[PDB]
């Protein structure tokens, strides 16, 4: 019952605060508009910078130094990856401190090195591929030592990281699927790059073996009866979470493959899912406008809350070194939470 | 991972093993719990071919009855060691006496268990998945003796038909196009 | 207890010692000799000394079994030439150490004190442990515990009538009702 | 005499698991494969365990 | 009285060196390490 | 467990006068290990 309170202190009338962006002076100035988006929003590993990307085409990055960002810098930059085209994925490459790669649903994938004494994104270095290929989404090995980019159709990806992205090797999707038009909705990582996560829209789900940078089928099991929107990871290495739009969430075991818990309580779609680093509570956000948390180990609710019409796509993120998590406000603002005296759950 | 004078370093995460008088290990987010009598395992001799699971079935299952339901993680264990043995002889002649076994298995042991589940949609994909190499013939058989003979005369399953059936009709009855 | 306090105080006080000695394992026969001393001096008797181990022995089983194991296994309170074996269905009944059935049927049916209701989960750990060395046969704990087979069978028609009820009927669960 | 012998007995075996004072326990892994450390599998170096 | 009130003082005195030993160790154990967080409540003797 | 002792020596020890040794013969069970069989009817019921 320690993590109940915890979670209503961290919902508390303190214990938050509202992360000043563009945006948020925007509606300042506006309300005291139709809300672009977030498209995505992804934390460093070592758990000190933000990055994420609006509709508008703008990226900004947080330089984390304070809790409720007070002396945390932050390097705005207009519609990078050219005018016309806007970000759709980024990461963060565990490898350096600075890099990133950033996908435009086009075929050029943009290695930026940002930069935190000057203001200046300085573009890196550009990759290139088949002029008719469209990919949309990247990831880097939690290793970083394999790079995958990844097509809505009919192209993979990967890219050896260390020696200088050198192209080693691709697949088509048609080969993974062997169904009538499957169109890839989410992409994960194992802890340890050696096995890759791959969810269809049809129902499938795959799991491709990458161990020496030739890609394969491993295995193929039909998890799902809707499309597959997200797949999360345990930190601790023993299940991995598995999130549809049917409105069913599945925890499955990792050593045997096989369903293990559900949950019940859901009875809409959902939209995202996250799990703390401390692999203990589960956030999910289905569709209704509408988040719950509940507990890894039982799978009972433990707290829920109502977003009540406010931002219809939510987005959730818990940090990856502290028991903080990073949720969308009112209007596509986003709105930190914190309890300022308790940096881990183990503490409190 | 932390980021220690500028530069990166990566370190092992750091867990403690407690004993406790609980059956199931876990980890309770620090620190990992186990059984304490360590050798509990030591009378059983585990399987060694397919065969040997039909002789402690006929023990074990028979005795356990439709309540296997209660775990669905042994239905899938089971289908999926189903699967694989049907798929591991698909050349050859005799492939039509393990069907036929098989068939016999999954009208005895399996599927009464699969008819007491409790919205856990998975499990009965997992069966139905091993179901779909037989004749159907089979399947109607199967599907028309639980309905006949074994909804009726067997009380879990009667319970847990009714409680069902009872479900389904209240949730009839509040369909809109709202 | 009350009646020669000094004699049984020592012994359970050595009892402690055994568990709190980190070569307990290799000095059984010391502690044997010694608890055979202690009981010769002042007049103690064999089946309260037999009751005195078992309690402050459940009380450390977590971890100390090994040793406990060994101790039962070379003191003479061990049925050496009748041994139980309760792993074979002919012998389900035959052999062990009466005297030790007898007390430990007794401790098993003592759950209406307040102090009790925490330590019974050890306790029967401990006889469950006992009970597959072949210290005692099965059925002669089975048939001495509290709840007899008629009771038993009582409360197994009402559950069974109960709930083939509440299946087949049904029941409204109130809503708004009233 | 014996009863001295006797209590110093107690006293030894006491002072062995019981009243005994350990290590700190500081922990480094070489091997990069080791993602999770026991925690209680860590032993003192070599050298150390030669003088004590 | 008198009896019972210095032997209970004499064991307050043993359980304090005790606890006092595990505490120090404690501490120096859980500083000394990146995110250790030791286990404050469990006391029973292991050998070192 | 001295107070429930002293309170069952009271009435004479009588909770040890009765202890039901069983005398039986205990045979090994049998198992059914037979597969029920199958009628004409190819499919469920007559009229499909």
């Amino acid at each position: 019952s320690v993590t109940s309170k915890y979670l209503q202190s961290t919902f508390s009338k303190g214990n938050t605060s509202h992360i000043e962006d563009k945006r948020f002076i925007h509606v300042s100035s506006r309300s005291h508009i139709t809300p672009n988006e977030i498209l995505s929003l992804k934390f460093h590993v070592s758990g000190s910078s933000m990055a994420y990307s609006r509709m508008d085409g703008s990226l900004t990055v947080w330089f984390i130094k304070d809790a409720s960002f007070d002396k945390s810098v932050e390097v705005y930059i207009p519609d990078c990856c050219g005018s016309d085209k806007l970000a759709t994925d980024l990461s963060w490459n565990p490898t350096s401190l600075n890099q990133i790669a950033v996908v435009s649903n086009s075929s050029e994938i943009s290695l930026l090195l940002i930069n935190e004494k000057s203001l200046t994104a300085s573009k890196l270095r550009t990759l290139s591929l088949g002029s008719k290929t469209k990919v949309n989404t990247c990831l880097y090995d939690p290793l970083g030592n394999w790079l995958l980019a990844a097509t809505k159709s009919e192209k993979i990806y990967l890219f050896d990281v260390k020696k200088d992205h050198s192209s080693v090797c691709s697949l088509n999707i048609s080969d993974i699927s062997q169904e009538d038009n499957d169109v890839v909705y989410s992409l994960a990582w194992s802890n340890g790059g050696s096995h890759i996560f791959i969810g269809f829209k049809s129902g499938y789900l795959a799991i491709l073996k990458a161990k020496h940078g030739i890609l394969e089928v491993c295995t193929k099991i039909k998890a799902h009866t809707g499309p597959i929107t997200e797949i999360k990871m345990d930190p601790w290495g023993r299940n991995f979470i598995t999130g549809s739009i049917d409105g069913n969430c599945y925890v499955w075991n990792m050593k045997s493959l096989c369903c293990e818990l559900i949950i019940n309580d859901l009875n809409s779609a959902v939209t995202t899912l996250d799990v703390c680093h401390l692999g203990k509570i589960l956030g999910i956000c289905t569709e209704d406008e509408m988040v719950y948390f509940y507990d890894l180990n039982s799978g009972n609710l433990l707290h829920s809350k109502s977003l009540a019409n406010y931002k219809t796509d939510p987005v959730l993120k818990f940090y990856p070194d502290k028991s903080w998590y990073i949720m969308s406000g009112k209007n596509d603002t986003l709105s930190n939470h914190f309890v300022k005296n308790e940096k881990n759950l183990i503490t409190y | 991972t932390r980021i220690d004078n500028g530069i990166l370093a990566h370190k092992p995460r750091l867990i403690h093993k407690y004993k406790t008088h609980e059956p199931f290990e876990s980890l309770e987010l620090n620190s990992s719990y186990v059984f304490y009598y360590s050798e509990w395992n030591s009378n059983l001799t585990p399987f060694a071919s397919v065969n040997d699971l039909f002789e402690n079935s006929h023990i074990y299952l028979s005795i356990i009855g439709p309540y296997l339901g209660r775990i669905p993680t042994l239905l899938s264990k089971i289908s999926r060691i189903g699967v694989a043995d049907i798929q591991k002889n698909h050349g050859s002649e005799s492939l039509h006496v393990t069907i036929d076994k098989w068939i016999d298995y999954v009208r005895k042991f399996i599927f009464p268990a699969t008819s007491l589940l409790q919205n856990n949609p998975i499990a009965t994909s997992e069966v139905y998945e091993l179901m779909k190499f037989f004749p159907f013939e089979k399947r109607y058989f199967i599907y028309n003796e639980m309905m006949t003979k074994l909804s009726q005369d067997i009380l879990p399953l009667k319970v847990s038909f009714n409680k069902a059936e009872r479900e389904a009709k209240s949730i009839l009855k509040a369909l809109s196009i709202d | 207890l009350v009646e020669n306090s000094v004699g049984y105080g020592q012994l359970v006080a050595l009892l402690i010692l055994a568990y709190y000695d980190p070569d307990n394992f290799s000095k059984v026969s010391a502690y044997l000799k010694e608890i055979y001393h202690i009981m010769g001096k002042y007049s103690l008797d064999s089946i309260r000394t037999l009751d005195v181990i078992l309690n402050v022995s459940s009380q450390f089983i977590t971890e100390g079994y090994k040793f406990f194991i060994a101790l039962l296994r070379k003191s003479d309170s061990w049925p050496s030439s009748h041994v139980a074996n309760n792993s074979n269905y002919s012998s389900l009944n035959e052999g062990g150490n009466m005297i030790a059935a007898n007390i430990i049927s007794f401790n098993l049916s003592q759950y209406n004190e307040e102090v009790d209701k925490e330590n019974y989960e050890r306790y029967m750990d401990m006889c469950c442990i006992l009970l597959k060395n072949g210290f005692v046969n099965f059925y002669s704990i089975w048939d001495n515990v509290k709840p007899e087979m008629e009771f038993l069978q009582e409360y197994i028609q009402n559950l069974e009538t109960e709930l083939e009820e509440e299946s087949t009927k049904g029941v409204e669960n109130p809503l708004a009702m009233a | 005499t014996f009863e001295h012998l006797n209590r110093d007995t107690l006293r030894y075996i006491n002072l062995l698991k019981r009243l005994s004072v350990d290590l700190a326990k500081q922990v480094e892994v070489s091997d990069p494969s080791v993602t999770v450390y026991e925690m209680d599998k860590w032993v003192p170096s070599e050298k150390l365990q030669g003088i004590l | 009285s008198p009896l019972l009130d210095a032997i209970l003082e004499i064991e307050e005195n043993f359980y304090s060196k005790i606890k006092m030993n595990n505490r120090t160790r404690y501490s120096l154990e859980e500083a000394l390490n990146t995110e250790y967080y030791a286990n404050y409540d469990v006391m029973t003797p292991k050998l070192p | 467990s001295d107070e429930k002792f002293t309170t069952a020596k009271i009435d004479g020890f009588k909770e040890f006068q009765n202890f039901r040794i069983s005398k039986e013969k205990i045979p090994p069970p049998a198992f059914d290990e037979t597969f029920k069989k199958f009628t004409f009817i190819k499919m469920g019921n007559k009229l499909i």
